[PDB]
């Protein structure tokens, strides 16, 4: 249990295994697979619908940001490709980090870099991802799988399911470290699948603890 | 509802309502007397809509209430009288809010599985729908119709 | 989330029913409200920064909340404060103009306060920060939109202490 | 860091899209070395069409000083 | 993108000065046309689908390109092709409602030619596609509205040649 | 423009114009005449707002034109109140269009950054601005005064 | 097709096939005989396959081939059982192939679509494949025919 | 990517067209073929490192490409140059799999001509190691399955060459 | 990117040598110089911002580039031009204190002047910028140092040149 | 080098590099002296480095030299000493950079696969390079022997 970060904007919170005692440890071999909760239509969960991946939520679940319109200078003024371009940079650091970070901390040249069409908004994450404020916030105050925990439900939107996730991110941590890691979860199939090139992450799934919390308040 | 949106495109960019979607809610709520006036009208003459469509439905596809069809007989054709009530109050519902949200939520999400489920042609409650639009159409202005139709029409496009 | 209409639709259709007078009674008092609403979430959306300065320099400069040992010493820290504060003003307004404090639970108090109990983040000084910011907010917006901004600032400070 | 510069055609199978989906089709991006072994699998085996590879940074026989 | 308001607007910051007489009645000119392009615009999102449809039916259907070996053969590929023609209706449409054909440059010609060449979709059917579209839209709207929906679609055929 | 902002609103969707936006469209294009009059009392006043807003500004802060700040001596003050008059010029073109995106797209992207490079304080820049407002807003009547109050409005929110 | 579906799944993890895979391919290879026995079936009575389903159809919606319809003329009616004997085609490379995917890639993905443009009635299509399906069934031990009912069947599921 | 199978599918749709007496010939012969392919493909698995360790050392090993100066000497370039030549086998053994190298078109020989042009990897020695890996297979395999690997190979080469 | 050492380091292991005679000399060189390229760095990094602010100052304000029509007219265009003129020290500053310039071309110089022809950026009004940059640099350490600065900086000038 | 990843991961930071890693630079530059000093001594005694290594690796791992070990016979000892001779180049090379990057950019980064395509034991060759560093820390001065044995023990970790 206390792998679990609490399913807040921004945070990552969890409970300490000394600080007021509260540890239910359950035997998970390494095949069981996590019920989770779709924030979206239920018959789009991938469980029972694999080809639903991707497919946007609408109404029921959490907004999506797209670099669908075309990027500025791709001279004159009232350019209006501006404002939707910085709309998603933003979003994407919400995504990344929870929060906007405070000024001088935004990485300004993979931003130009992305404004340019030089890289693909999926790049751009996994700059934010791998920068040096992602790993010294999410990365290294953290139990080494708290922080994938973590990593997994910013970056595909979801906890991870269970042991073999885990395990093979955690094994790539021992090996690689910290930047391995996060290609790995960026460059793997289910990213792909659920975010191209140009979609910013984003909440696709909770665990039924995280939706109570959210839901079960008068 | 429109308020809803904007609060939610707002949240998600974390941001107070820009200028336009104060406007927009502006606008939305000093015209609420004509879509709270559309409402009363589909309200109060909701039975005479049901029955109407539902005759020219029957009338269009004798299949589905003739033996063999999914609404043959009294209960069956009682209930898809009751699912073309659903579906106007819903349109009623989304007509109020001026966003066709609640009656997405409440029933278009997952309906063609349903529909599947239970067997019923969803082709014909497209056309059922379309029934109800023309009726209820008949009953109010032009201006009127022409804001309920866009509810009607997202209502029929999602089935069809 | 729900707004006030969305409220009433969910009412109605919970009980499968048509609008009746009372509904659109409802209907009709949130339309009348909707345009001071607007003025006050466009007052808000105008002053947000100063109310929330004025608020903190109210409630927690010069105490010991901010000195050396202090949960807003550090300039990280005091960012991060007035970024909470900006949060629960903006939150509020959102409620305000919806009519509805649901967005509040499902989108600001869930899990607050275990959050703030896990940081050490003290929550009588934060309670006292927002009501400032009510304060604030009463004396540049009015007494009526005043007082709507009031009850859902304190409907956050309710899901705090 | 070498970082190649490449150009891929992406088609669409299994699904017609009806949002804007020309970005994600005929793309130009700059790649990382160490991720285009991966990124040229992974254009592939999604069905598209790299038509270009260059070394836009960088240089061809260097054994020291890449990074 | 581009709009005639944006475009006058531009003009005059580029330049520096505020709005001349000459600025206020070249927006003048887009005001009064606005209920013409309000109308056109109204009527072409009623009829898109039915417009899609008659165009693919008198510019496409029983020839090679539906045929096999066409690259409308498959089910997929006629899907797609109508979705091209819708992207080039609503495209138009949008362009015309503004009197700028920026966003034509901008969301539709932006590497379209390089897509096309490398799926080897046609770009003389396609091109006789769109100006199908265009003979429809012109019976469908009027004369004026007509003409201006053309002019736009010639600039995406000219941008496709 | 209002036209621009909801193109790209409704293709942020991948649809049409919905007709709300288009009854939007309708009322701004009609309402045309009373800011293409707005634009024109603001333009043809222009030099008595900005000295004006200036006199008053310098009175409500006195310290940029004192030695030490950001503008003291004629030459800064000269060019504080070009400032001024640029950005009265920007709130004209946003009357005029209706948005509030060609004021942003043109003063307020990366304002801040560069009035850090030339060390200007930006309160003040927000104060000055909106003693244009008020002074503006005296010459003009009520309603007018607050459909300018609404763009003055923004471009203080987007200073401080 | 079972090569290409391991194929790719083996791609997935840049590993060779395991005994598993390689004792399916084999398995799926001698089923080819009869799967192209029964393929030859298809193909040699696809005439008659077709005929006896559009006669079939025009029976059970005889609305179609009057006046007004989709299929209406001799024209029209030829194209549909022209539409008819494509499908039967696709199932003939189905049942080949051994998997639906030829009949996705070619007949199934923008059906709806296709024909809702074109304006045919897509349940309508659906009941002339499962004629198809009736007479060719007709046709074939049980064996085969249920073999060959997979791919029909698949495609009346895809195609409404 | 698509078998033989599918191949003559196509070959057949594209042209709208039943499965005539030639194509049902095709697909008998891959069916025959099955056997031995699989049986090569399942040998292959277990020697395919074997099989790298002798190619290289029989066409690289000892000259100027894995001296200082060759596109080999750095343990990185070496390292990658054994991945290089594992893919090429594995896909070799997939396309000698599906009686069809459309595979190695797609997920081989789609960009890598010139990626390789853009490091200086020399093409004549890759395409020579690829030889000696061909060789090296067929005395593994057999001699028919040689023949079947050995095309595959060679088809790659002319990708690269 | 390369150092002088890793330079030399470099050049040794393709012709697979040792340190030799020259590379040690040269490692020597660039050891003698390791004083004044520290001491230039700290004081670069210690008021780099006032150097830009100081060369735009002198450089490019008060002139049609920053009035309405030139390329810095607009409070981003401005932004986007100090940030230029800020990157160009920094990484000017990094070649400096490497002896070696494949820095600028790997992290400065990739594809900047062609985006600058596509952007409009003027090409001639950079390099009097970053003349007014190294000009203030050279001033505000030394001779030789700011002969490094100006070097390295005119490197950069013509890279866009 | 020290210098390049200084500059790297203050790139990465987008900063103009801190004072620990200029006070750095500095030292690295002033001891060149003795790392130049450290490296001269063993280039110049490469050979017997070499050789001595090579016996007490063969001493203690006397199956690599046995028949069917990698390095069997006199050929393919040969090739190991020219592989233990390589790996001293490198330490060389590292000593002078005052960083282990070039050691990895030739040596180190991709090494366990070549030798198991080879099927040379890395452990074996750390024991090579292990003995390379006993022979190597008594021929030089105690604190240039320290200086060195850091490279060393960098190759040794690396090859474990
Ligand atoms: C049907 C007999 C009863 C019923 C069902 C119902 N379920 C949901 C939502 C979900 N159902 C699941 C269940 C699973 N997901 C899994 O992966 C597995 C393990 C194989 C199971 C059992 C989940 C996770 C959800 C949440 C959404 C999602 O699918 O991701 C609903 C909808 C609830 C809502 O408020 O939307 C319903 C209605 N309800 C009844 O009344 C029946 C008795
Ligand atoms: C002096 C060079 C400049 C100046 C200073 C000034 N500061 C304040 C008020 C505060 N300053 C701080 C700063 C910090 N708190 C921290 O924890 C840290 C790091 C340890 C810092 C740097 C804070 C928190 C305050 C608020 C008051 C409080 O301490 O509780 C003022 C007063 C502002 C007011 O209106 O009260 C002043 C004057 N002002 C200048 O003009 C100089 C350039
Ligand atoms: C300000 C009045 C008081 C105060 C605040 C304070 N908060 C933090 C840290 C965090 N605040 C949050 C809050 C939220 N996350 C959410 O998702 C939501 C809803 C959107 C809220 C309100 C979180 C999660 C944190 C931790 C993570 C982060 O800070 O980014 C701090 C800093 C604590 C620290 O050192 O980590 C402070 C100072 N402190 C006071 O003394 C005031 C009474
Ligand atoms: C018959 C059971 C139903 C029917 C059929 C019908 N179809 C059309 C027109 C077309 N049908 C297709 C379909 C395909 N083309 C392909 O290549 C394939 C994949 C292998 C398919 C399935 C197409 C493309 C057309 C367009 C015409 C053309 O080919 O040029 C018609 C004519 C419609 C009209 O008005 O022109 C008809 C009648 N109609 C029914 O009502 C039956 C349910
Ligand atoms: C129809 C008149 C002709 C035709 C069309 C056709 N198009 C494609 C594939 C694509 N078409 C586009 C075009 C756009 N996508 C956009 O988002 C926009 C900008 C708003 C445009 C203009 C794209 C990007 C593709 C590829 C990606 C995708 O389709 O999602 C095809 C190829 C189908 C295939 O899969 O190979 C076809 C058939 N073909 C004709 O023959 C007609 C003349
Ligand atoms: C006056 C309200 C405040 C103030 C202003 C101030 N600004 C400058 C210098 C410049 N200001 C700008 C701004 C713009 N240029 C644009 O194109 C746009 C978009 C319309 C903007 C907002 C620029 C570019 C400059 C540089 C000089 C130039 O214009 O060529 C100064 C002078 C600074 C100096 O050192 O000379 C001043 C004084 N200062 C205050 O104290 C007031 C609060
Ligand atoms: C000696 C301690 C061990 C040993 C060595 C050994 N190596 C080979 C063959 C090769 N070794 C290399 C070496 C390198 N490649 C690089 O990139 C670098 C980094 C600078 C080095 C040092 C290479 C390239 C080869 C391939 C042959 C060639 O160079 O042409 C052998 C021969 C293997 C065989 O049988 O072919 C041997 C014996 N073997 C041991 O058992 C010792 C533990
Ligand atoms: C080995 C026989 C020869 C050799 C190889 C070599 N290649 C590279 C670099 C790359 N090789 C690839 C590989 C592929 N690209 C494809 O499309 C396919 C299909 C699966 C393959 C196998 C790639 C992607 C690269 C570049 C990126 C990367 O490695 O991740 C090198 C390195 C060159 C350099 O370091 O600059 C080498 C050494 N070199 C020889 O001399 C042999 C003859
Ligand atoms: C300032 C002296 C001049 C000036 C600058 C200016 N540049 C741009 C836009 C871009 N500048 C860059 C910069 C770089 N590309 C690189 O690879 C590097 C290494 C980090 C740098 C420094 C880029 C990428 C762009 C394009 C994308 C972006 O927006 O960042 C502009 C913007 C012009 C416009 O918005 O249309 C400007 C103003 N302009 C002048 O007039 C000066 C002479």
């Amino acid at each position: 249990s206390g792998n679990d970060p609490l399913e807040i904007q921004f945070g990552a919170i969890f409970p300490k295994e000394t600080r007021n005692p509260s540890k239910r440890p359950a035997p998970f071999n390494k095949d069981t697979k996590r019920i989770l909760i779709h924030r979206g239509p239920a018959v789009n969960n991938q469980v029972g619908n694999p080809s639903a991946v991707g497919e946007f939520p609408g109404s029921l679940g959490a907004k999506v940001f797209r670099l669908n319109g075309g990027l500025p200078g791709a001279g004159t003024s009232v350019k209006f490709g501006e404002s939707s371009t910085q709309a998603l940079i933003r979003a994407a650091y919400r995504q990344v980090f929870g929060r906007d970070l405070y000024e001088g901390q935004r990485l300004s040249v993979a931003e130009i870099q992305l404004e340019n069409g030089d890289i693909s908004v999926r790049e751009f994450i996994k700059r934010l991802a791998k920068s040096e404020l992602f790993l010294k916030l999410y990365w290294a105050p953290h139990y080494v799988c708290k922080a994938i925990e973590y990593m997994h439900r910013r970056l595909l939107g979801r906890p991870t399911y269970g042991r073999q996730e885990m395990n093979q991110y955690f094994d790539i941590a021992s090996k690689q470290g910290f930047y391995a890691v996060v290609e790995a979860m960026i460059d793997s199939k289910e990213y792909s699948d659920a975010f191209g090139e140009d979609t910013v992450p984003y909440e696709r799934y909770l665990t039924p603890g995280g939706l109570q919390m959210r839901s079960a308040r008068v | 509802s429109i308020v809803t949106k904007s609060i939610v495109n707002a949240d998600a960019e974390a941001r107070y309502l820009s200028p336009g979607e104060l406007d927009r809610i502006k606008a939305f709520v000093t015209g609420g007397a004509a879509r709270l006036r559309i409402a009363e009208t589909l309200t109060g003459s909701r039975e005479t809509i049901v029955k109407q469509a539902g005759d020219r439905l029957f009338q269009k596809r004798p299949d589905i209430v003739s033996p063999g069809g999914n609404a043959y007989g009294e209960e069956m054709t009682a209930t898809c009288l009751r699912d073309m009530d659903y579906y106007l109050r819903l349109v009623t519902y989304g007509v109020v809010s001026g966003d066709v949200t609640p009656i997405e939520e409440i029933g278009l999400v997952g309906v063609r599985e349903m529909y599947r489920s239970l067997g019923t042609p969803i082709e014909a409650v497209a056309q059922s729908v379309r029934e109800m639009k023309e009726v209820a159409s008949g009953l109010m202005s032009s201006d009127d119709a022409a804001e309920a139709s866009a509810y009607f029409d997202f209502v029929i496009g999602k089935m069809s | 989330m729900q707004d006030a209409i969305t409220a009433v639709i969910n009412s109605a259709d919970v009980q499968g029913k048509y609008l009746d007078g009372a509904a659109m009674d409802k209907l009709k008092s949130y339309f009348a409200s909707g345009e001071l609403r607007v003025r006050a979430a466009s007052v808000i959306s105008a002053n947000a920064a100063t109310i929330v300065k004025e608020a903190v320099a109210k409630s927690l400069l010069y105490s010991d909340v901010t000195r050396p040992g202090g949960n807003m010493y550090t300039t990280r820290r005091y960012a991060a404060c007035i970024r909470d504060l900006d949060y629960y003003l903006r939150y509020a307004t959102y409620a305000m103009l919806a009519g509805d404090a649901s967005i509040l639970d499902e989108r600001v108090l869930n899990g607050l306060k275990e959050t703030y109990n896990s940081l050490g983040v003290p929550i009588s000084s934060t309670v006292q920060a927002i009501q400032a910011i009510k304060e604030v907010t009463a004396s540049l917006v009015g007494a009526d939109a005043g007082k709507e901004m009031g009850v859902y600032l304190d409907y956050i400070c309710s899901g705090l202490s | 860091m070498r970082m190649f510069r490449i150009t891929a055609c992406v088609p669409s199978q299994t699904r017609i899209r009806t949002q804007r989906e020309l970005q994600n089709t005929y793309f130009t991006k700059l790649v990382p070395y160490d991720n285009w072994f991966r990124e040229q699998q992974r254009i592939m085996k999604m069905g598209g069409k790299i038509v270009k590879v260059e070394l836009a940074t960088g240089r061809p026989g260097t054994n020291a000083g890449l990074a």
